[PDB]
């Protein structure tokens, strides 16, 4: 299934009374801030060219937490603050909608518009009927995954599904990690999601060139000092401190190419290995991958290259490497 | 309406970026400023929102020899307990009527990936493979082979910072603060510029902004080298170039692409 | 999904039947081989009436002959017209399965208000109203006068179906009253009277209770015709309730006033008659010697002779009679009065009105009432309903009573004292049903214990199945909260409802249960009176605001537009985020015709059991003869009506479709063996004793646990 590679999603957080419950060992709001600082961390480190936006809507308003950007540790500061924010008053979802499809309607066809909801009180008072909002964001192509907090409501079950996107409920703690981190994939792109080239530079590195002759002096774009070299643009001529960064100017997307590499792997999944307990004519009592001693009755195998994988390989290899190091070869 | 005049006076000093830097175009007499803009409690209000009463009441009721205090005290102001029913669904009724305001992917080139962007007989193998194959039948030359006083040594003076493989000022700080305004004077001017070029616009309405918006490059980088010579001629050091390839290159994108237009036609 | 039952092969649409209805064909097919009455619980609302009606056409294919016509009765119209839906839906199943049409006809009927095509009618929406127009223009004398074709407004719909409509009958298909009034105005035919032809040969006709139960108009529809007929009554708990207030009748002072009234208008009819029409008329006179309808069923009605009241003149005066008697006894200031055989000893001995004459007089005025021509019998209809209670009273009082309330309840003095002759026993007004009909299935949901329907009615029921429904998720999740945060009785005894503590406990369950409880609950109270109360105490206190900030509130009341505009407003809620808290009582008319079903009424609050008010003769009439007869104890009975009445509201949450939905009875009471043993048994059995006992937090706390058990995907 064709995904969306550039996905512009909004982490829509409730500032709601119920969060300052604590059903959770930590108070749930923080535990919502500090999970959601390894998604905002995470979601990053997955998938380089997209872009997060986060918003807090608290006391029936939604305030823009932090606009679009690319820079996770700007989002996690931001996160940081919040742990003391107030958290009081009813939220918006209405509200919270209306401020995320402004700033979306505005984006390009190609990047795959999402939003991320964290319900948390059941409750919604909204200055207007949302469904003709709902109306409007199937229009506007965004995808609206709401996560509940304690509360199967009605209201959002709706939204994921006409919407197009997944509604869940936390189970556990634990279990609320596996939710969002569901979400760090890029999302399969539907029927009506269309998908367009998009332009973009590289931006090489640059120094002083010979021992400071024809420095190129500056201090940054976005108490910066002067800097003797930072990533230029074939366009803007800016001195980035930063990749990847959109153009202060252009408008278009600088990016290193290590940043693209790193999402292949989601277009070639790792096909899962075969689980048999038993040794079947499986000489080799190391394992092939990490060259130790199995014991345990369980082994992994490809339907190609045909080796031999433990479990601590084979939970490795399918969590973060995503290839088979033996197929290879 | 003199919408625009209202929004200049909270914008005047409420933000200092926004109006330091559209100034600074008008301190020198560049451009006009109609370009600038033109391309670019809680309680009494849920009661004012949610009873209509109260709403029609405080129209005929303004303030009229009379305290708002007292106002507030009218508030609060068998057949009595059917009130009770009575006014919390009129009023939950109320609240709510005003919260209501009438793809399989597929590839044919994959190995492509595998060589990506990164860019770049038979019996020397066989040769080579034989001669180490016997190269190791004697081991463990660790006592002296490994390593030598001169071989070591040698090490040690490439790694000292003037040896090989070992390569290895702040001084103006006040004049900071004006390249970081002049940075986003530039970039603040630059937007408005690129926002229009990149995309062709075969439109006079949309080229029509980009004839203005080219010739108003020259105008706005016209006073620049004014500001620039200021600075330059303080001490001859710490030269800007930088700031010179933003406004070096958008010409060269002016004039090539202002070239490339008189081609296509 | 054909299901090849021990008994034979049923056809089944649907793709999965759980066990219990495994169990629930072949223990309706036992009774239905044994060809003997029974009465059986099943659990789901919707899929029971497709699993009845699904071993029914099976049935009906392999012993034609065996059962005639399928009598399937549901308590509300809007509730039939869901069930036909089912019927039509299984009746394509099965014929795509044999791929031809087959002879199989199924309908609904209803009273000539509710579905129509006459435009005059239309306008009006009150029933009484509707009878009187269509009687006037269906009426002898408009239907003689309409062959005369003179200058007269004629309903050419029952015209024209008299010519066509008896000649050709509907060989087959499904009409819903919806689609039954587009037939009629295409062929130009009754809705009503087509419908009631086809009762004739019709595999599957339904209708409400009233249509069945009294026989002033069930007689009439329901004839012997249907010798040996599956005739079942659906979610029939308070099947009792119905059929006693059909044979109740209520006689009113302001009701006697209107009498008299009308009888004034009767004599002056009289008058004008005799001057105009007088030998014409006077013929019906000879009809009457040689020999609206009598509430008297088949053995009990009587028709010998019409007796001394034989003339409009004698026969006015015989009511003028009678009207006296009732004006003076209703008019006597003393407490409630009881006499069901001393009243007609009473009345003949003070005014000399022997009861053989006076049990024809019903009969009778509907015969002198024809012959006068009168423009609508809505009018008269008060006169009509003494003329009713006159003949019933004559007619049989052993199981029956005369209570007159000079002063009514809930006001010092009323100067509108009611008469009223409510039953004892539904078994009188049901026998017929028994005997006509060879069996019956009372099949009904959230139904206490089945033993003690054939105490309550007279009959031997062939077995007594109760099914608990079984699924791969337990969707219900019941509880009892006897003990609140400060561990005190919550129990809403009339003696402790005064606690403040107790109301207390209730709105902080509700504030705390609100809190957790998503978009879509209801509340239930035992009455408004006491609604009232708690509600107050809510609103002097701040329990009341923090639970409109953390859902809307909608309070009932006795009026039903009120309650149509709230209960609409909370659907809106549900819908939205904003969610809605209805407070209700039980036994309102709103709990028993409101359905709950996902996000609606997701945990329904029983606040306290539900019980009436014990000062009430009426009811004590009713429940002093069950103890004197039957061998019932007072205080069981009165249990078994609030046991199954609690049940009753709080069942609709599990609908269907595994809709998850919670149940939470705030009283200690229920804890108790008794209330629980009297408990449906799907209800009763999931129910454990570990949460029997619930703290208010405590079963806040697992009801949160519960919804996200629940709020996960299969
Ligand atoms: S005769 Fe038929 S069409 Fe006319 S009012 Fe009666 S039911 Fe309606
Ligand atoms: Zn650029
Ligand atoms: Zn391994
Ligand atoms: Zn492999």
């Amino acid at each position: 299934v064709r995904l969306g590679m550039m996905r512009h999603l909004y982490v829509v957080v409730d500032g709601s009374r119920t969060m300052e419950d604590q059903d959770l060992k930590p108070n749930r709001l923080t535990c919502t801030l500090k999970l959601l600082e390894y998604f905002v961390e995470e979601y990053f480190d997955q998938n380089p060219i997209s872009q997060i936006g986060i918003i807090v809507t608290k006391s029936k308003r939604a305030e823009k937490l932090t606009e679009l950007s690319g820079n996770p540790r700007k989002h996690i500061t931001s996160l940081k603050k919040a742990v003391d924010m107030t958290c009081h008053g009813e939220p918006s979802l209405y509200n919270s909608l209306s401020i995320a499809m402004q700033t979306l309607k505005h984006m390009p066809g190609h990047t795959s518009r999402e939003v991320l909801i964290i319900f948390s009180s059941l409750t919604t008072c909204d200055p207007s009927n949302i469904y003709d909002l709902i109306k409007t964001l199937k229009a506007a192509k965004i995808r609206v995954s709401v996560i509940g907090l304690s509360a199967e409501v009605r209201v959002c079950t709706v939204l994921a599904r006409e919407t197009g996107g997944t509604y869940h409920v936390i189970l556990d703690e634990s279990h609320y990690k596996e939710l969002l981190t569901h979400h760090v994939s890029p999302p399969p792109a539907s029927s009506s999601s269309e998908c367009s080239l998009i332009r973009m530079g590289f931006p090489q590195h640059t120094i002083a060139s010979l021992s400071d002759q024809d420095a190129k002096p500056s201090f940054s774009m976005a108490e910066p000092g002067l800097t003797l070299g930072g990533y230029f643009c074939p366009q803007c001529r800016a001195k980035y401190c930063e990749l990847p960064v959109e153009c202060k100017i252009c408008g278009l997307t600088l990016v290193s190419a290590p940043h693209l590499a790193r999402s292949y792997h989601h277009l070639f999944p790792l096909d899962a290995f075969q689980e048999i307990p038993l040794e079947e004519y499986n000489g080799e009592r190391f394992c092939y991958g990490c060259q130790g001693e199995l014991k345990d009755q369980h082994v992994y195998v490809c339907a190609v290259c045909q080796n031999v994988f433990c479990v601590d390989c084979d939970v490795f290899v399918h969590d973060s490497l995503h290839c088979c190091p033996g197929c290879i070869h | 309406a003199n919408k625009e005049l209202e929004e200049k006076n909270r914008m005047l000093q409420e933000d200092p970026v926004l109006f330091q830097l559209y100034k600074d175009l008008v301190v020198s007499q560049v451009i006009s400023a109609e370009e600038f803009w033109a391309n670019r409690s809680d309680i009494i209000e849920s009661i004012f929102r949610t009873y209509p009463a109260v709403k029609m009441k405080y129209a005929e009721n303004v303030p009229h020899n009379m305290t708002e205090k007292e106002f507030w005290t009218r508030f609060f102001q068998e057949n009595s307990n059917a009130a009770i029913i009575k006014r919390f669904n009129h009023h939950s009724a109320m609240v709510l009527a005003a919260g209501l305001r009438k793809i399989a992917l597929n590839l044919k080139k994959s190995d492509r990936y595998y060589h990506g962007p990164t860019p770049i007989t038979s019996q020397d193998i066989i040769n080579s493979f034989q001669s180490i194959r016997q190269e190791m039948e004697a081991y463990t030359p660790k006592l002296t082979q490994v390593l030598s006083s001169s071989a070591a040594s040698s090490t040690i003076t490439a790694l000292s910072p003037g040896g090989a493989l070992m390569q290895g000022q702040m001084v103006p700080n006040d004049i900071q603060s004006e390249l970081k305004h002049l940075y986003v004077a530039v970039g603040e001017l630059l937007r408005h510029f690129w926002s229009c070029f990149p995309v062709n616009t075969p439109f006079l309405e949309e080229k029509v902004v980009k004839m203005k918006s080219n010739l108003e490059r020259f105008q706005v980088t016209k006073l620049c080298p004014f500001q620039e010579k200021i600075r330059r001629q303080y001490l001859s050091t710490n030269l800007v170039s930088h700031i010179e390839e933003m406004l070096q290159t958008a010409y060269n994108k002016l004039h090539t692409w202002q070239s490339r237009r008189l081609m296509k036609k | 999904m054909k299901l090849n039952v021990d008994g034979l092969l049923v056809y089944f649409p649907y793709d999965y039947i759980y066990p219990e209805q495994f169990s629930y064909m072949r223990e309706l097919k036992r009774t239905l081989d044994a060809k003997g009455h029974g009465v059986l619980e099943m659990p789901s609302g919707t899929g029971k009436t497709v699993s009845l009606l699904a071993l029914i056409m099976a049935y009906q294919r392999a012993y034609p002959l065996e059962v005639t016509k399928l009598i399937y009765c549901s308590r509300t119209v809007p509730e039939i017209e869901k069930v036909i839906e089912e019927l039509r839906k299984l009746l394509n199943f099965y014929e795509k399965q044999e791929g031809e049409k087959l002879p199989f006809l199924g309908l609904a009927l209803s009273s000539r208000k509710n579905l129509c095509i006459h435009p005059e009618v239309t306008p009006l929406r009150f029933g009484k109203d509707v009878d009187g127009k269509c009687h006037s223009l269906t009426a002898s004398y408009v239907r003689a006068q309409y062959q005369h074709d003179t200058s007269l407004p004629h309903c050419r719909f029952y015209e024209e179906f008299d010519a066509h409509g008896r000649e050709v009958p509907l060989p087959a298909g499904i009409y819903n009253l919806d689609d039954l009034k587009a037939l009629g105005r295409r062929q130009g035919w009754c809705p009503y009277f087509l419908a009631r032809y086809s009762i004739l040969h019709a595999n599957v006709v339904v209708y409400s209770y009233h249509y069945l139960l009294d026989p002033k108009i069930a007689d009439l529809v329901s004839k012997e015709l249907a010798r040996k007929a599956v005739v079942v009554f659906d979610e029939a708990h308070n099947i009792d309730n119905v059929c006693i207030d059909s044979m109740s009748v209520n006689l009113t002072r302001r009701t006697l006033d209107r009498c008299q009234g009308n009888l004034e208008t009767l004599q002056k009819t009289v008058l004008r008659i005799k001057e105009t029409d007088e030998q014409r008329l006077r013929d019906e006179y000879r009809r009457l010697v040689e020999g609206a309808n009598p509430v008297l069923p088949d053995e009990v009605l009587q028709e010998a002779v019409p007796g001394s009241i034989r003339t409009a003149e004698h026969f006015l005066g015989f009511l003028r009679r009678l009207l006296e008697y009732v004006k003076w006894r209703l008019r006597v200031q003393h407490v409630v009065q009881e006499s069901p055989p001393a009243f007609l000893s009473g009345l003949a001995q003070r005014v000399c009105i022997q009861r053989k004459p006076l049990r024809f007089c019903a009969e009778r005025l509907r015969s002198l009432l024809h012959t006068l021509e009168i423009t609508d019998l809505a009018d008269f209809s008060p006169l009509t309903l003494l003329a009713n209670f006159a003949t019933l009273v004559s007619t049989y009082a052993k199981g029956f009573t005369i209570i007159i309330e000079p002063f009514d309840d809930r006001t010092p003095t009323i100067a509108n004292p009611i008469l009223h002759f409510s039953c004892m026993d539904a078994s009188l007004a049901i026998k017929p049903v028994f005997e006509r009909f060879q069996s019956v299935i009372i099949t009904s949901g959230t139904l206490s214990p089945l033993d003690i329907y054939p105490k309550i009615l007279d009959f031997h029921p062939v077995t007594m199945a109760t099914f608990t429904m079984t699924l791969a998720r337990v969707c219900l999740c019941p509880m009892i909260i006897g003990r609140g945060n400060d561990q005190v009785a919550i129990s809403s005894k009339f003696e402790t409802r005064e606690d403040i503590a107790v109301i207390r406990n209730y709105g902080n369950l509700l504030l705390e249960m609100s809190a957790v409880v998503p978009d879509g609950i209801v509340a239930f109270f035992t009455s408004y009176q006491y609604m009232e109360s708690t509600v107050a105490s809510w609103y002097e206190q701040g329990i009341l605001e923090n639970i409109q900030r953390n859902k809307l509130l909608f309070i009932e009341t006795q009026d039903g537009a009120e309650t149509s505009v709230a209960l609409e407003k909370y659907q809106e809620a549900c819908e939205n985020g904003r969610g809605a808290i209805l407070l209700s009582v039980a036994r309102g008319k709103v709990s028993e015709g409101i359905d709950f079903v996902h996000h609606y009424g997701r945990a329904v609050i029983m606040f306290g059991v539900p019980y009436v008010y014990t000062q009430s003769r009426i009811l004590k009439a009713r429940l002093e003869y069950l103890r004197d007869q039957f061998q019932i104890r007072e205080n069981d009975f009165l249990t078994f009506d609030a046991m199954r009445h609690a049940a009753q509201c709080v069942g609709r949450a599990i609908r269907g479709k595994t809709d998850y939905g919670l149940m939470v009875f705030a009283d200690k009471r229920f804890a108790r063996g008794d209330k629980r043993g009297k408990l449906p048994r799907w209800i009763q059995e999931h129910l454990t004793d570990a949460n029997l006992n619930l703290t208010v937090d405590e079963g806040v706390q697992v009801a949160k646990y519960f919804l996200r058990q629940m709020a996960q995907p299969f």
